[PDB]
């Protein structure tokens, strides 16, 4: 028998009134998403897997007999059991909502399921979802076409975002450069959406960048005193700063989203995932992966888990999506990989906390912690032989002479069993003056079982 | 999109308490302060106080602090004012305003017009202004909003879908009533061939009416 | 309490030339690196836009024509060049320290070329007559400048009471004005007369723009 290639081609038998197309591809992984009127044909491939063809159709074509609201149609070589499978589930997705928001959420927790736990189901699920999201909102968006432009940027980003989060768990450099091309980039932005497109266009940072700071600035103030923040308008107010800060914006930025996220918010996002990846979860509430990213894979709390995967799919979804790729790095690369939390410094420099103590480093071993969890703190600058731990101090002053003494200076809890509680920066007199009285972290109102620390731009104070 | 929903109208009697809502959508309620401010009759802004819907923190500008109180409910996303004895002073719009984190008024509703009377609410007749009998390039139709108490009445023509060459004058009070009035011009070939509705919204008495321009 | 004084009060340019709009607090609004110095624009009918914030950054969507500058106690709003659609109220406002406060307004107007109202005039719709009233309405569109006269005549006589007169503010497409002028009889009133007359009168002519009907003849 002469070897030769068994090649089939399958032509749609209408014409596509093509409206969106978008392709990522490398020798890893293939990614196309063709939008047309009443349309999606949706192409997805994993190298050393078989590719994924669906279409879904207003229209059902005409079948040959014996004598929802949308049609589903699988292209290849797909054995019963994967054929009926994909043709039903495929089919439960594009009828589980009418609603472009509640498909999008759905899109977002997929994706997660993917960055996560990759491999070649969840790659195929989750691209899958995104063409779904995208093909409802074209759909709902075809009828009135002036009341959808302003709603265009949310689905035109997501694409973007979760697009090259896919590509990279799958092995490739870049999602889709744009999905509904030249059309969102013309569209007005609202006040609340100036941060997504800044992000989504790659546009000049300059016109944006006090408001980026004052959403971190604020955001901060909020998580301090115990109150909710946007947690979406920060994510793209740190990719505004770390992409194109002013001198120090990077440092200041990253000091405040690592005391945002608190051991307890860091629990949170992981409460968050689980909810989101549950075979039952519901759209009612919107989702993001947004919701789980920021404030904790956007800081330097590098601990918490089986999502470590979260930072490095964070910090690649930092770029715009109009030197160090990762702009984490990039802003303090004196960081190493087995820091459990840092906190940057002045000069190039941050305080590390670690499990083992640096070799031929100043460092200083924690009080009060179990012996299998441990906690050292040193200072990493760009050999000390002595073993340190902390000088135990009173708070002096305690007087407001309008000079603030412990501006500038970290407040920090850990526990007996050897987690980092909170990293509250002292930013401001009032919290300088919070600090003195009986907000709400640095008060006292736990037991005997926390440690507090009072970090300088120089030395570590163990109070009270 | 962030939507700020104030209802128009409030007509209160002298010496009695009211209380205005603001619903909140296309946002996370709880991560903005929301601003009131107040607007009297061709005068100036006037900031009133803000409300935090996470925890209920409050700051009062000290010239509002025993005529007024904010309140929030989560679970329908609405801030409220309270205002206790009302006097013709309070009569004004009200407007909730969110605070962005920028600290300027980033998004505003619509505005309640608060009346202070003991004056009651009453519907107005809207009449249909078609053009004298006997013809240019262009036609003048109009809509007579007469006799109705409190302010406002939102017109509109066509459900606002004819914008252009509209003319909607500010209401004149004559006896305790308002009166106000709407041209619109639009080519010869146009009129009385497409159709021409009047559209009147009178939110104190949540009347909607319709009013057809046909020839005379 | 920090006061914000606006000057001027009102303003009034051609299209094309610059607007400058000072706003002077009694306390500087700077702190830390930041000015606490807002600007809106608000047209008659609609709550204040946000067009300015942190004195010198413009909120999205805001055209380039618009500007601002200044720190401490002076802040400056700058149009250029001005558009019809600029034709608006415009406030300062500061978020530096209880209360907040804005600025007294500056009201901008366009100025642009003469042009004669176009006037029309409505007898009585059928409906109000069948309730025992009669309003005559005569609208004076589109004319520039703002100052103008309306007449109103009953079988050849002048008639002043009963006339209620209501203007828009000035137009933001065209830089015009408009007039609406409302005669109030009883349906008695206007059945015992048979010559109805709005009068316009306005620079751009030497002789009033005169619309008429008869009660009887259609
Ligand atoms: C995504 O896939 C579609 C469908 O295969 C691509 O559009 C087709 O491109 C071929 C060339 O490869 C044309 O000759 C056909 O006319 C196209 N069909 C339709 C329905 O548009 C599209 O190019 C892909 N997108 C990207 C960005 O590569
Ligand atoms: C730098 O290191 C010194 C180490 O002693 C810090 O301690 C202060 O030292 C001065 C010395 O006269 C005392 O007056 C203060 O009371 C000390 N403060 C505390 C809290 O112990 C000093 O704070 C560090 N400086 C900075 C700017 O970080
Ligand atoms: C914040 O304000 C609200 C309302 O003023 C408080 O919650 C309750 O309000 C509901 C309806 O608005 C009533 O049914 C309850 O009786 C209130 N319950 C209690 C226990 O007060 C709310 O508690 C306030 N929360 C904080 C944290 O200040």
């Amino acid at each position: 028998g002469v070897r030769r290639t068994y090649t089939t081609a399958a032509v749609w038998p209408a014409e596509v009134a093509v409206l969106a197309d978008a392709e990522a591809r490398c020798p890893a992984a293939v990614f196309n998403v063709t939008l047309g009127e009443a349309f999606l044909g949706l192409r997805v491939a994993l190298r050393s897997f078989l590719p994924l063809e669906v279409i879904i159709s207003a229209e059902r074509m005409r079948m040959i007999a014996p004598p929802g609201r949308f049609h589903v149609y699988t292209l290849g070589f797909l054995s019963d059991g994967a054929m009926h499978q994909t043709m039903r589930d495929v089919a439960a997705y594009v009828h589980e909502s009418d609603d472009y928001l509640a498909q999008l959420s759905a899109a977002h927790a997929a994706a997660l399921a993917a960055v996560v736990q990759p491999g070649p189901y969840y790659f195929y699920r989750a691209a899958v979802r995104l063409g779904v999201a995208a093909f409802v909102f074209s759909e709902a968006a075809r009828r009135d076409r002036r009341a959808s432009a302003p709603a265009l940027l949310r689905v035109e980003s997501d694409a973007r975002l979760l697009s090259r989060l896919l590509m990279r768990a799958a092995g490739c450099p870049a999602g889709f450069a744009g999905l509904f091309d030249g059309r969102a980039e013309r569209v007005p932005v609202a006040p609340a959406d100036q941060l997504r497109a800044a992000w989504t266009f790659g546009e000049d940072p300059a016109p944006r960048l006090d408001l980026a700071r004052a959403t971190v600035a604020e955001a901060y103030r909020r998580s301090v005193r115990g109150k909710p923040f946007d947690q979406q308008a920060l994510f793209f107010a740190v990719a505004l700063l770390l992409r194109a800060g002013g001198p120090g914006d990077a440092r200041e930025t990253l000091l405040r989203t690592t005391a945002m996220c608190t051991a307890e918010r860091a629990a949170a996002a992981a409460e968050l995932t689980r909810a989101a990846l549950s075979p039952t979860a519901a759209w009612n509430e919107p989702f993001s992966l947004l919701d789980v990213l920021s404030p904790c894979a956007v800081s330097l709390r590098r601990d918490l888990a089986t999502l470590a995967n979260l930072g490095a799919a964070a910090r690649l979804a930092l770029a715009p999506a109009g030197e160090e790729e990762d702009p984490v790095a990039r802003a303090a690369p004196e960081i190493p990989a087995e820091a459990l939390l840092a906190l940057p410094l002045r000069g190039g420099a941050s305080f590390v906390f670690t499990r083992r103590r640096p070799d031929c480093g100043p460092a200083y071993t924690l009080g009060g912690v179990d012996i299998a969890n441990p906690l050292v703190l040193a200072i990493v600058s760009n050999c000390d032989y002595t073993d340190r731990m902390p000088e135990s101090q009173h708070l002096p002053a305690t007087d407001n002479p309008s000079v603030c003494v412990y501006c500038d200076c970290v407040f920090v809890r850990y526990s007996s069993a050897g987690t980092i509680l909170e990293t509250v920066l002292i930013e401001s007199k009032d919290m300088e003056e919070q600090l003195m009285a009986g907000p709400s972290f640095n008060p006292t109102l736990h037991g005997g079982d926390v440690k507090a620390l009072m970090l300088f731009p120089n030395g570590t104070v163990v109070d009270l | 999109q962030v939507q700020l929903q104030q209802p128009g109208a409030e007509l209160v009697k002298p010496g009695a308490s009211v209380k205005m809502s603001c619903k909140a959508s296309g946002y996370s309620f709880t991560s903005y302060w929301m601003n009131w401010v107040k607007q009297r009759p061709g005068r100036g802004l006037e900031w009133i106080g803000r409300i935090d819907p996470s925890d209920n923190e409050t700051h009062y500008n000290q010239d509002f602090k025993d005529k007024v109180t904010l309140t929030v409910d989560k679970s329908s996303s609405t801030v409220y004012i309270q205002l206790s004895s009302l006097t013709s002073e309070d009569s004004a719009v009200y407007y909730c305003g969110r605070l962005g984190y920028v600290y300027g008024f980033d998004y505003w509703g619509q505005g309640t017009t608060l009346t202070v009377s003991s004056a009651k609410t009453t519907a107005p007749s809207v009449y249909p202004l078609a053009p004298v009998c006997g013809t240019g390039s262009s036609v003048t139709l109009g809509c007579l909003v007469k006799g109705y108490f409190p302010e406002p009445v939102t017109l509109t023509w066509n459900s606002g879908s004819l914008s252009s060459g509209v003319h909607t004058f500010p209401a004149v009070l004559q006896s305790d009533l308002y009166t106000l009035s709407s041209s619109v011009t639009v080519t010869s070939s146009t009129w009385p061939s497409q159709s021409i509705t009047c559209n009147v919204a009178h939110p104190a008495s949540s009347t909607k009416v319709d009013k057809k321009i046909e020839p005379r | 309490d920090i006061v914000l004084t606006q000057s001027p009060a009102s303003l009034a340019l051609s299209l094309g030339q610059r607007a400058t709009i000072s706003c002077r607090a009694s306390k500087s609004v700077s702190t830390s690196g930041y000015s606490y110095m807002y600007w809106y624009q608000q047209k008659p009918g609609q709550p204040p836009k946000l067009l300015i914030y942190l004195a010198s950054n413009l909120e999205s969507g805001v055209p380039a024509r618009f500007s601002g500058s200044g720190s401490g106690t002076d802040f400056t709003l700058n149009i250029h060049p001005v558009e019809e659609e600029d034709a608006a109220t415009y406030y300062c406002q500061h978020s530096r320290e209880l209360p907040w406060t804005f600025g007294g307004g500056t009201k901008l107007e366009i100025n642009r070329a003469d042009a004669a109202p176009t006037v029309s005039i409505f007898p009585p719709s059928s409906e109000q007559l069948t309730s025992g009233g009669a309003s005559v309405v005569c609208f004076l569109n589109n004319f520039y400048p703002k100052d103008i006269n309306v007449k109103w005549k009953i079988d050849g006589s002048e008639r002043q009471n009963g006339v209620l007169n209501s203007w828009t503010d000035q137009d933001s497409k065209d830089s015009t004005y408009s007039m609406s002028s409302t005669l109030t009889l009883t349906k008695d009133e206007y059945e015992r007369h048979n010559s109805y007359t709005c009068e316009a009168t306005h620079k751009t002519s030497t002789s009033p723009i005169v619309k008429s009907f008869n009660r009887n003849e259609c």
